[PDB]
């Protein structure tokens, strides 16, 4: 039913410009009050932008009164959040929210991370975890993917294209003393499938536009 | 601005424990205090509306009380699922709306013992120079565990890197991953590379190890 | 409406419903809750079921008639824009030995 679907985050430098857009379904958008709230990364919830029904009536936290615009198009269903002068203090997950009665938020979208920065964009190098002999503890045998010297965040890790969930850890992220994220990802199986199973990893770095599909095989040594 | 404070910061608590979640406001606000309950890597959900109004498909243990500067959510018999971050938020004095820090609920359950693997580094990663040797520890409980990297049995110290997943959603364990990171250089200089674990589930440390080259 | 004296906690007694004469397209959505006066300690609990109705449920276990025999619970129906608006009705629910229309304007 009501659905929120966000996009435009992404690498943006000191200074810079960007632009996020929130696609309406399920509801009477106009009907609503729409706003955007942001999240910093292991931090909390910060309110941003509100607009009217009708698009006529705007609000802005202090933090942003001045650099960003919220703006909606009801004919598109859509709200924009557009961002200028761009602080590394903006940082963060940017959500639309759908207004529930007295400025209370009932419906989210999935959320966009932006990043600003003045380091360069750097797609990931991957690596795999390979279940040796020895990793073959019982019948329970462990295998994985090493996402290393990547910028910015976030990456995607699926495996075998959405086929296999259980068993599935995507850790989070680690930045290392070079400015560059590496993560792995791991997934324990049966040894006994092993034999018969293909592994593959299905690495997608959006702000670089790298799509990786590593096959994880065990070592012939 | 109006700020909102939530105690604790974090709460560990037992399936069946009625917790309770405060929420102080830095001056009296109305009836327009809401909760939200947001899950590791989701967007938060809306649970109580003015103070008090239960949302459509939140369990009947969900509530909230108080009022002037002090507010409650109370979960009266708390379930493996409700493990997430609550916030409280004003919205009574619009604009602005603020929202108070939030509290990390965890799910208290029996102790596991970690699956501790050990992976060398792939052959591709070799081609470029640069050794990342990584140690699983996977579906434990309690989060504390001690990882100890050790090249010819001497202790390594600053050169990893742990992660930690967050509390799994069917058993309530915890999964960590630890990098160590050497040069081709240095890794080539050396033959047993070990990951041991200390852990309350292990009556003795846990060493998982290899020799390089060998298998 | 009313309560039974009997009535254990978390008991549906009666479900409202958000009218809105001047939306003929079912536009608009109405946000429930009980009204600032009544909104901590309750012996009533609202569920807004988020289609323009709401449910009134037991807070507590038992109603006594000598106690208290009647409740006034004051029920604000609230739209969802900036600035918001919001509509009163109050429910009277009463005490016994054992399709509520809310309108906003
Ligand atoms: C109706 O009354 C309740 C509580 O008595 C709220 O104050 C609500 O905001 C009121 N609505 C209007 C339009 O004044
Ligand atoms: C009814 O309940 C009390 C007083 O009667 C509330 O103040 C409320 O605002 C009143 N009015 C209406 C129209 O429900």
């Amino acid at each position: 039913q009501v659905q929120l679907l966000e996009s435009g985050g992404g690498l943006v430098q000191p200074g810079g410009s960007l632009r996020l857009s929130c696609a309406a379904s399920g509801f009477t958008f106009s009907s609503h009050g729409m706003h955007w709230v942001r999240q910093a990364p292991g931090k909390g919830l910060e309110w941003v932008s509100v607009i009217s029904g009708s698009g006529s009536n705007t609000g802005y936290a202090d933090s942003v009164k001045g650099r960003f615009t919220i703006s909606r198009d009801n004919s598109k269903n859509t709200l924009y959040l557009q961002m200028n002068s761009l602080r590394a203090e903006d940082t963060a997950v940017y959500y639309c929210a759908r207004q529930w009665g007295s400025y209370a938020f009932d419906s989210w979208g999935q959320g966009t991370l932006v990043t600003v920065s003045s380091a360069s964009t750097k797609g990931p190098s991957v690596f795999p975890l390979a279940p040796s002999s020895k990793s073959t503890s019982g019948g329970t045998a462990a295998l994985g993917c090493l996402v290393k010297d990547y910028f910015p965040e976030p990456v995607t890790v699926s495996w075998n294209s959405g086929a296999l969930t259980s068993g599935v850890h995507t850790f989070p992220a680690v930045l290392q003393s070079s400015g560059l994220y590496s993560l792995s990802s791991v997934v324990t199986v049966p040894s006994s499938s092993l034999g018969t199973q293909t592994y593959i990893c299905n690495v997608n770095h959006k702000p670089s536009n790298t799509k990786v599909d590593k096959r994880v095989e065990p070592k012939s040594c | 601005d109006i700020q909102m404070t939530q105690s604790p910061s974090s709460l560990s608590a037992s399936v069946g424990d009625r917790v309770t979640i405060t929420c102080r406001a830095s001056q009296s606000i109305s009836s327009y205090l809401n909760w939200y309950q947001q899950k590791p890597g989701k967007a938060p959900k809306l649970l109580i509306y003015a103070v008090s109004t239960l949302q459509s498909g939140v369990p009947s243990r969900f509530s909230g009380s108080g009022s002037g500067t002090d507010f409650t959510l109370t979960i009266s018999s708390l379930q493996p699922e409700d493990f997430a971050t609550y916030y409280c938020q004003q919205s009574g004095t619009f604009p602005p709306t603020t929202f108070g820090q939030g509290t990390k609920v965890e799910i208290k359950r029996t102790v596991a013992a970690p699956s501790v693997f050990i992976f060398p580094p792939s052959d591709e990663q070799l081609k470029s120079g640069t050794a990342s040797v990584v140690c699983l520890l996977n579906n434990f409980y309690p989060r504390e565990a001690k990882v100890q990297w050790k090249v010819d049995n001497a202790l390594q110290s600053g050169n990893s890197q742990e992660s930690v997943t967050e509390q799994d959603s069917k058993d309530s364990t915890y999964s960590l991953s630890s990098t160590l990171t050497l040069s081709k250089a240095d890794y080539e200089k050396h033959k047993v590379y070990a990951c041991e674990v200390t852990h309350q589930g292990l009556s003795s440390p846990v060493t998982k190890s290899f020799n390089r080259g060998e298998c | 409406t009313f309560v039974c004296e009997k009535a254990k906690a978390d008991q549906l007694i009666q479900t409202l419903h958000a009218v809105d004469k001047d939306d003929p397209y079912s536009g608009h959505q109405f946000s429930f809750s009980l009204a600032p006066e009544a909104a901590s300690g309750s012996n009533f609990t609202i569920q807004d079921n988020k289609d323009n109705t709401a449910g009134i449920l037991t807070r507590k276990n038992g109603y006594n008639r000598h106690e208290m025999s009647t409740y006034l619970l004051p029920v604000v129906i609230s739209d969802n824009d900036y600035p918001v608006q919001s509509s009163t009705g109050t429910v009277t629910v009463r005490v016994c030995a054992c399709p509520l229309e809310v309108l906003f304007q």
